[PDB]
């Protein structure tokens, strides 16, 4: 349990490192966000099953709900980005500095 | 002895697949005013073995544009899931007694999609990708209705365990309470498995054998037998859920026999349906299965939530 | 008993498999394909013999050149024959494909599919009766039945 | 509007069934008398131990034994 | 304040709508070829696809 | 004719009947004249672990009675 | 471990089968048979290019409806509670809300495809 | 089978690491799927079936849409696998090695308290109720319909309003 | 909270499943129920700065129940000494820990 919680926190940190350190595409960033969601889910679920706190077990479903809504609007923004520029790259989004 | 049990569950299912191929060809023949295979065996009871052997002697195709990893791994996954789906099936006593069998089935099938969807991408070509995207659309169409149908049906059973449906159906079938859910479940099992009229991924006249155009040998054979195994699985599910056979604790082989009868009937019905109708369009499928099936599905879910209460028919938790 | 006899019977088995299940291609160019359809039709049913079509050339064991082969359609034929995975066989069907046919002396016709694909069996007619194409298919079966491959491998 | 529903039962009868069944699901719980026995049956199920109680000496209505007259007679669940 | 780096910087538009090289319409192309069983015999039928 | 389909259907049916009767009889053979126990909740698992530790042999399916 | 065993057995069946399919037959490889099909002729471009999807809004709302399934699915356990009125009202509200969203999308032509 | 959970956690770490290296969204979605599978398996190992099954289902249905999108938008001629970049391959190997060295390090500076290689599998479940019924995960989630009905309404509003948000962003 | 609208109206939208000893769906105790109850009943009326040092024993017992670090240390020490002794040949494990006991019921 402490082992797997350490590992899950390191996994969160890896996915956070990922979504911070960008590459060309944006879809990969959204996937890193989904991975952070998933690690947080598993942490919450394991704490709830360990402590036998069945009152908090409605929390991870809420996490999944709101994370999926987040993914939805991100993907809609991606649709708009492609309709504008055509190729998903995050380097073409460099005209607000001026 | 568990391994002998694995044998008695796995090898007869494969012979059943192999002879379902024969039955398909012959039934479609006689509906088409012809006799199917009657040459290679007495009445053609060796054509499946011939097809398998010939497919495993052909040279496999490793193209140049392909992604070989996903290419080889997708049929593996396909058959593995098709063959793990038979695991919790109570016929009547299952091999693996799970408490959430239907969720296992649902997740396993939603993962079975990825065989098509990665083989199509890995096989770098056009019709391949068309088949993949059509699979995406198909799953988008059917998954919601499958889940909410199954929820509404088990909302009078009381659990996700498959074995409790046998006691839920000790004196009746769930077809008379839920024939509409049964209709929609049947047609969603028809949209699942990529079976006509909802084929739309190996649609030989629209696409030139989508998601298999670059597969030749035993890989293609694996996809084939995965499809023809999922057919029997879904018929087994329909007849465990709605067409509940007789348990009779002293006579369990009676349950197994009536299960066999009903599963054969429903599989022959799949073949019948292939022979009778033309193909849908993969946007018309969306329009159908969102604008006709999902309204009625949600309405009947409301109904089946109300019904345990205003009838005092709340089932038991074990 | 003997390794050579065992090899002979094994080869008989593999030939039986490839012979009782040879999957042609939906590749028909001209009138002769109509008689191919008629062979697929009830009277002379092909699936009776384990001969059902497949649209992709990679899920196919044989191609039947049922029509006239032109200079514009020959690269496609050869691409398709190439893409077919070995073991593979060819049936030239009709005078227009055996030889040049009724269009032998024209500017846009290849005077036989012999020049582009290697043919195993020739079926004559304009058109060949589906009865006759069926005879030729069973003759190709008989040809596969006497392949003697593993025999010669043992004798290498 | 009767004519409108007459038209909709021919064209688009799937949504008519849907709205009908929705309203029926909402209205029928209000109607039945059996609607109230559901909570009572869910309550009757003893998933957890009925923990005994100390005899203060002022517990008349509480029974001294399982099969005494007092307590909730579950015979309404029988012959419902 | 004109830096070396902000020298090429141009002032934005007044309606917040920049003029762009509108991306080329790179439709996908497909040979609905002769071997295709729906091609009634021999029919190349190059066709462009936006999906 | 249509009765020439019944052979394949018969093989198919004999093959679909075996996975059930086979599982039932294997269960009865290993566990011993008894259906294989379902343990859906921890209470049933407790009962089975108990019956294991009662036996004298680590097998939950000996069913010691009123000889004790 | 029974289930792990069944799945490993199926896995190894599939892999042994692929091994046989690859190392049993004969091979005659060359570039003209290993290149993509495209019906006799050659492709005019790559297949790793944009395929415009015209049902993306339908995909996203499928995701949200999947979450709705995830919320509806605890009902078999929610029914053995003592209340049986709060759950009724709340499930009614959830399903009705989902139907309202479906109706708005339908009327606004979100279920139609982007021609 | 005592190192089961540690192996599952390490596999999940590797899945999320290969995710964070960001190949094309195809292999990223493959990583999400494998990692959700592993997550389900450990949630079961800790005594939870429903939550794992639902992670699996949700993430599968999501990566389906990700495939449908990335074929349209996040596609290139050469999708850049993990092996495509020597640098990415090097950082992946280095990340595995670095986490292994880190585990072997923190198993030294603290005998136990963060990680226990010695006693592994001995601390997982923490006071199970050896006699019980109506105790699984699913009762706690079904409390969304009773005793936690604000989570249900707030989630439902998120979904409902998300539909409108989708339509408006896309219009 | 910031705007105590719940306390204003007496409702509990979220302030009744704030911790472990709080109304599990059927009356199944979460682990450390007693410890958390005792910590909370000490830290009532008091706020913060005074509870953090007048209710420290009870929080420390709770922290040991939930995270459970000192028992790990204790068992790890016992195991390490046992392995050392068994390697030296000093300890001889009994039947009721090698896998051969008389089961009690
Ligand atoms: C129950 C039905 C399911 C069955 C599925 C599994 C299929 C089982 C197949 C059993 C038959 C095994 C024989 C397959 C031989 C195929 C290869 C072949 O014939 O080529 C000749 C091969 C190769 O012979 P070769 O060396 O002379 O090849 C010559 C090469 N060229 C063409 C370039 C000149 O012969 C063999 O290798 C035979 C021994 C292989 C036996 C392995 C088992
Ligand atoms: C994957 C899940 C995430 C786990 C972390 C990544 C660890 C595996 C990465 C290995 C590098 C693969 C790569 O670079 O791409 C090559 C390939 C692409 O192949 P290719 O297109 O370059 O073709 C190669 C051609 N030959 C064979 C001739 C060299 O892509 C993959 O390997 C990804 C497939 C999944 C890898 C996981 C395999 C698990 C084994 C189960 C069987
Ligand atoms: C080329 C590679 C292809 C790989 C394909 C992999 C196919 C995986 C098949 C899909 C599996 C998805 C579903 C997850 C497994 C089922 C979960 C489940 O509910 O049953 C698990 C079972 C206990 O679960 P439960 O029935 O709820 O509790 C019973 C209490 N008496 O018992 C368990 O808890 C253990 C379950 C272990 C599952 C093993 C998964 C194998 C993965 C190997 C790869
Ligand atoms: C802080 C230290 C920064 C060191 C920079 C190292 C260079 C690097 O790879 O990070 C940038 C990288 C973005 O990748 P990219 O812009 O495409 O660079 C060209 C690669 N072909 O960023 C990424 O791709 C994300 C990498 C995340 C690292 C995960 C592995 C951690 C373990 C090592
Ligand atoms: C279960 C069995 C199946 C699905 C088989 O695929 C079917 C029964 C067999 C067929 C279709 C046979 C031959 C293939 C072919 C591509 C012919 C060329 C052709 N095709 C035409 O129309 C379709 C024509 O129209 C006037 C033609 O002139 C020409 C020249
Ligand atoms: S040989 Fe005769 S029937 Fe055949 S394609 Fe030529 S003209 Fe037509």
């Amino acid at each position: 349990m402490p082992s797997t919680f350490f590992n899950l926190t390191m996994a969160f940190s890896l996915s956070l490192l990922g979504t911070l350190m960008f590459r060309s595409h944006l879809m990969s960033t959204l996937l890193c966000l989904e991975g952070m969601v998933l690690s947080l889910f598993i942490m919450t679920s394991v704490t709830s099953l360990n402590s036998n706190s069945m009152s908090s077990m409605p929390i991870p479903i809420t996490i999944l709900v709101f994370a999926a809504c987040e993914a939805a609007v991100g993907l809609a923004l991606l649709v708009k980005v492609s309709n504008t520029y055509g190729t998903d790259y995050v380097q073409n989004l460099n005209l607000l500095q001026c | 002895m568990f391994f002998i049990n694995i044998l008695t569950l796995l090898v007869p299912i494969l012979i059943a697949m192999a002879f379902l191929t024969l039955v398909e060809r012959k039934i479609l023949g006689y509906m088409q005013l012809r006799k199917g295979p009657n040459i290679v065996g007495p009445y053609g009871i060796l054509q499946p073995f011939a097809d398998a052997m010939k497919l495993f002697m052909k040279e496999p195709m490793r193209p140049l544009t392909t992604s070989m990893s996903l290419f080889i791994i997708a049929p593996t996954l396909s058959l593995t899931l098709a063959l793990s789906l038979w695991v919790p099936l109570p016929m009547p006593h299952p091999l693996i007694n799970l408490n959430l069998g239907i969720l296992f089935i649902l997740a396993t099938s939603s993962l079975s999609v990825y065989s098509i969807l990665w083989s199509g991408w890995a096989s770098n070509s056009k019709y391949s990708l068309f088949g993949a995207l059509r699979a995406v659309a198909q799953t988008i169409s059917y998954e919601v209705t499958m889940a909410i149908i199954l929820l509404s049906v088990l909302l009078m059973n009381g659990s996700y365990s498959l074995q409790t449906l046998i006691t839920t159906q000790e004196h009746m079938w769930l077809l008379l309470p839920a024939w509409p859910m049964a209709m929609m479940w049947f047609i969603s099992t028809l949209a699942e498995t990529n079976r006509a009229p909802f084929d739309l991924t190996e649609g030989e006249s629209e696409l030139v054998s989508g998601f298999n155009v670059e597969y030749a040998a035993g890989p293609f054979a694996l996809f084939f037998m995965a499809e023809y195994t999922n057919i029997i699985l879904m018929n087994a599910l329909t007849t465990i859920i709605f067409l509940g056979p007789l348990y009779y604790i002293n006579l369990p082989e009676l349950y197994s026999t009536n299960f066999m009868m009903e599963a054969l009937l429903l599989s022959s019905t799949f073949l019948w349906i292939r022979a009778s109708y033309p193909r849908f369009r993969y946007d018309q499928l969306m329009h159908l299965l969102w604008k006709n099936f999902l309204p009625l599905t949600l309405a009947l879910c409301m109904w089946h939530i109300s019904l345990p209460i205003f009838t005092a028919g709340v089932p038991p938790y074990m | 008993s003997r390794a050579e006899y065992v090899v002979t019977k094994l080869d008989d088995l593999i030939n039986w498999a490839r012979r009782s299940s040879l999957w042609p291609m939906t590749f028909g160019l001209a009138c002769c394909a109509v008689e191919m359809m008629h062979m697929a039709a009830p009277r002379y049913d092909m699936d009776r013999f384990g001969v059902v079509f497949r649209a992709s050339p990679r899920q196919a064991d044989v191609m039947i050149v049922a029509g006239t082969l032109t200079n514009k359609m020959a690269p496609a034929l050869r691409k398709v024959y190439d893409q077919m995975p070995e073991p593979r066989y060819v049936v030239s069907m009709g005078s227009c494909a055996n030889g040049g046919g009724y269009y032998h002396y024209s500017y846009s016709v290849v005077r036989g599919c012999d020049r582009i694909v290697p043919v195993d069996i020739y079926v004559p007619g304009c058109p060949p009766t589906a009865e006759a194409l069926l005879y030729g298919i069973l003759q190709l079966q008989r040809k596969i039945k006497r392949e003697q491959k593993l025999k010669i491998w043992y004798r290498r | 509007i009767s004519a409108f529903l007459k038209n909709a039962w021919a064209k688009e009868p799937v949504l008519v069934v849907s709205f009908s069944v929705w309203g029926l699901a909402i209205i029928m719980p209000m109607i039945s008398p059996y609607t109230k026995y559901a909570s009572m049956i869910n309550k009757a199920t003893p998933y957890n131990y009925p923990v005994p109680v100390r005899d203060d000496g002022n517990m008349p209505d509480v029974p001294s034994h399982p099969q005494d007259p007092l307590g909730p007679s579950l015979d309404w669940l029988k012959n419902l | 304040y004109p830096s070396k780096e902000t020298a090429h910087w141009k002032p934005p538009p007044w309606n917040d709508v920049d003029i762009l090289k509108e991306k080329a319409v790179t439709n996908m192309t497909l040979n609905f070829g002769p071997q295709h069983p729906a091609a009634h015999g021999v029919l190349r039928l190059v066709l462009e696809l936006s999906g | 004719m249509w009765f020439e389909i019944l052979p394949g259907l018969a093989i198919m049916g004999v093959c679909l009947v075996i996975p059930g009767v086979s599982t039932a009889y294997i269960h009865k053979f290993t566990n011993g004249g008894k259906e294989k126990r379902v343990a859906r909740v921890q209470y049933q698992w407790y009962l089975m672990e108990r019956d294991r530790r009662i036996s004298g042999v680590n097998r939950y399916y000996v069913s010691k009675g009123l000889e004790n | 471990m029974n289930l792990y065993t069944v799945i490993f057995i199926n896995i190894l069946l599939s892999l042994t089968l692929i091994l046989v399919a690859f190392w049993l037959p004969q091979m005659n490889l060359y570039s003209e048979k290993a290149n993509p099909y495209e019906c006799g002729f050659d492709p005019t471009s790559s297949a790793r290019l944009p395929f415009s999807m015209k049902f993306f809004l339908v995909a996203i709302t499928f995701l949200l409806f999947d979450l709705e399934i995830a919320l509806l699915l605890p009902l078999p356990w929610a029914i053995q509670t003592i209340k049986t009125s709060t759950m009724m009202i709340m499930a009614f509200i959830l399903v009705t809300i989902l139907s309202l969203g479906l109706a708005y999308e339908w009327t606004q032509k979100g279920l139609e495809w982007t021609e | 089978m005592n190192n089961y959970i540690f192996v599952l956690s390490s596999l999940f770490l590797v899945g999320c690491l290969g995710l964070a290296l960001k190949p094309s969204p195809i292999y990223g979605g493959l990583g999400l799927i494998v990692s959700g599978f592993v997550g389900c398996l450990m949630v079961l190992g800790f005594g939870g079936s429903f939550l794992g099954l639902m992670v699996f289902l949700i993430y599968l249905g999501g990566m389906l849409v990700v495939f449908g999108y990335t074929t349209a938008m996040a596609t290139e001629e050469y999708p850049e696998t993990w092996g495509s970049n020597w640098l990415i391959l090097g950082f992946l190997v280095l990340g595995v090695i670095m986490e292994v060295f880190l585990i072997c390090v923190l198993n030294y500076y603290d005998e136990v308290g963060v990680i226990n290689l010695d006693g592994l599998g001995d601390w997982l479940m923490y006071e199970v109720d050896d006699v019980g019924v109506m105790l699984e995960g699913g009762i706690g989630v079904a409390a969304m319909y009773s005793c936690a009905t604000w989570m249900m309404v707030v989630a439902g509003w998120s979904l409902f309003a998300g539909i409108f948000i989708i339509i408006e962003i896309t219009r | 909270p910031f705007l105590d609208i719940q306390k204003k109206l007496g409702i509990s939208l979220d302030r009744h499943f704030m911790f472990l000893s709080a109304e599990q769906p059927y009356k199944n105790a979460a682990r450390c129920h007693a410890f958390e109850k005792e910590w909370i009943e000490c830290a009532h009326g008091i706020g913060g700065t005074r509870a953090k040092k007048e209710c420290k024993i009870e929080f420390d017992d709770f922290e040991e129940c939930l995270l459970r670090y000192k028992t790990m240390r204790r068992m790890h020490d016992i195991k390490k000494q046992r392995e050392k002794l068994m390697k030296e040949g000093k300890y001889t494990p009994p039947p009721h820990h090698s896998g051969r006991e008389e089961p009690r019921p």
